[PDB]
């Protein structure tokens, strides 16, 4: 079985609703064999609704399963912050060979927040090691696409840093950003000024915060 | 009724593995197993299942690399035979699959790489009084260099949850992974109020707490 | 064969 689920992302401000869709290639058995699973980060997947439309133990009324052959849909109204997950639909064709489709994300909505930016020094008990990392910190920021720049002396550094962006809070339904630069401990303490660039929505112009080694 | 996976590690690539699903509450017999599995950061797939009778099935991707069975009165097998990097995802076993009797296990963790197991190191992100948003010190902690995933990080042991964003790990070219735990607190709390993250990476049997302070 | 397995 192959079921596709289109679009893979949806959104919806706190209180909205949302149509996540799955469509079979050809029709499931009995024409209404199909689950509906939820799963938020970290947790195993939770069964909301199976037989297209009937509601599992406990779920809310909230979640409305709908569909019947090979065209499906889950709607979810009143739409809460904590609603941030990845859907899955589940069907069959002859009630043994299962499959999932890829997935719907759940982008809760709300007004645009500029990040607030932290840059954080190496420290002397990393240095001694031999490694110097220097993170950067942007927190509690929407919507998700933002960048970063760092910069050694005004020489823009390119290949030696990684990021990580959290999911989508549960409450204020923001998102943050830890970018950290890794040098050596002979090329870290060859420069003096380091400095971290922000580019955001929410920003008028691209905010630094920096520091100087040794200072 | 509840299950649970076992078997869950650090695997080479062609080395064959096998993933224990132990059951309780509830005959082995009376209802059907499934295996699913989840690489990181990607979706569910439903990997086969076994019936009440005996007939095992798998997907089609499944054919020849999984094998299912009940090793048990009380047990269920899945034993991937040539497991490739691409095998590296947390398996889950369940009760059923579909029916209001589907119970899911908390699922087992494997990770295929010819990289040894090794222990993070744990630093500060020390803030300071003067680089400060709006009467809000951050604060944190970077896990450095640790393998195989997870590490758990708290603040307080559990009692400072509010503001804290642990990020997501991220795979260095070392082949080590490296995560961040960040929190936002009260500034004129930064000399009074102790902040301690709590480092565990059981896979090394590394315990840390560690004081952040400006 | 076949059989439910859900």
């Amino acid at each position: 079985q192959v079921l596709t689920q289109t679009p893979s992302s949806v959104s919806a401000a706190v209180g909205g609703t949302v149509t996540i869709n799955c469509q079979a290639s050809q029709s499931v058995y009995n024409k209404n064999y199909l689950a509906w699973y939820q799963q938020k980060p970290g947790q195993p997947p939770k069964r909301l609704i199976y037989s297209a439309s009937t509601l599992a133990s406990g779920v809310s009324s909230r979640f409305k399963g709908s569909g019947s052959g090979t065209q499906f849909t889950l709607t979810i109204s009143d739409v809460q912050a904590d609603d941030v997950a990845t859907y899955y639909c589940l069907g069959s064709y002859d009630q043994a060979a299962h499959a999932f489709g890829g997935g719907t994300k759940v982008v809760v909505e709300r007004t645009v927040a500029a990040p607030s930016v932290f840059i954080f020094p190496p420290s002397d008990e990393q240095l001694k090691s031999g490694t110097a990392s220097v993170v950067c910190l942007l927190n509690n920021f929407y919507p998700r696409e933002a960048k970063v720049q760092w910069k050694v002396d005004n020489a823009l550094q390119s290949g030696n840093s990684q990021e990580s962006v959290t999911e989508q809070d549960s409450k204020d339904s923001t998102y943050s950003l830890s970018s950290t630069l890794t040098l050596s401990k002979a090329d870290y303490e060859k420069h003096k000024v380091y400095a971290c660039e922000v580019t955001h929505q929410g920003l008028s112009s691209p905010v630094t915060k920096s520091f100087n080694r040794g200072e | 009724q509840s299950v649970e996976e076992s078997g869950g590690r650090l695997v080479t690539p062609g080395t064959p593995l096998t993933l224990t699903c132990t059951v309780s509450g509830f005959s082995l017999s009376s209802y059907p197993m499934n295996w699913v599995r989840q690489a990181p950061g990607k979706g569910l797939e439903w990997i086969g299942g076994i019936g009440t009778s005996g007939n095992i099935w798998y997907a089609s991707w499944a054919k020849g690399r999984f094998i299912i069975s009940r090793a048990s009165s009380t047990t269920v097998d899945l034993k991937v035979t040539s497991p490739t990097t691409e095998d590296t995802a947390t398996y889950f076993c369940a009760r059923g699959l579909y029916n209001d009797y589907t119970v899911w296990g908390p699922g087992t963790l494997v990770t295929v790489s010819s990289a040894s197991t090794k222990g993070p190191s744990v630093f500060p992100l020390a803030p300071s009084s003067k680089s400060t948003s709006g009467g809000t010190a951050a604060l944190g902690c970077l896990v450095k260099d640790y393998f195989p995933e997870p590490v758990t990080v708290s603040w307080n042991s559990g009692a400072l949850t509010s503001g804290v964003h642990t990020f997501p790990a991220v795979l260095q070219s070392s082949g080590l992974y490296s995560l961040s735990s960040v929190v936002t607190v009260p500034s004129s709390s930064l000399g009074t109020q102790t902040y301690i993250c709590n480092v565990n990476h059981k896979p090394s049997n590394t315990k840390v707490d560690k004081k952040v302070e400006p | 064969a076949p059989e439910l397995l859900g």
